[PDB]
């Protein structure tokens, strides 16, 4: 009961480490590749108006 | 086994949003860098 009592704890804490750190992650997520994006339609309306001229 | 079952998942759910995240980093700097130089070379361009 004391081995079940203690991993208990055990899975507690690290349910909390794990999603405390991936909620930190998807906080940061999406910035880069959003001003990715902008930068490659931008980039590819450059070469449009390029093979245009 | 409910605390490895849910902890390899948090494990695998963690990487796929380190993968969403990652390198996408350096590809903004590359093309960061590549307007750079793009719009110096439409300004000489514009200015010659």
């Amino acid at each position: 009961k004391q081995k079940s009592d203690e991993w208990a704890k055990k899975v507690e804490t690290c349910r909390e480490q794990l999603q405390e750190e991936i909620d930190r992650l998807t906080v940061e997520k999406e910035k880069k590749q959003e001003e990715l994006r902008e930068l490659r339609e931008r980039d590819q309306k450059e070469q449009e108006e390029k093979d245009r001229r | 086994e409910s605390y490895d079952a849910l902890m390899k998942d948090q494990h695998q759910k963690k990487q796929e949003i380190e993968e969403e995240l990652a390198k996408i980093i350096e590809e903004v700097d590359t093309l960061k860098q590549l307007f750079k130089e793009i719009d110096e070379e439409k300004q000489r361009e514009r200015e010659l």
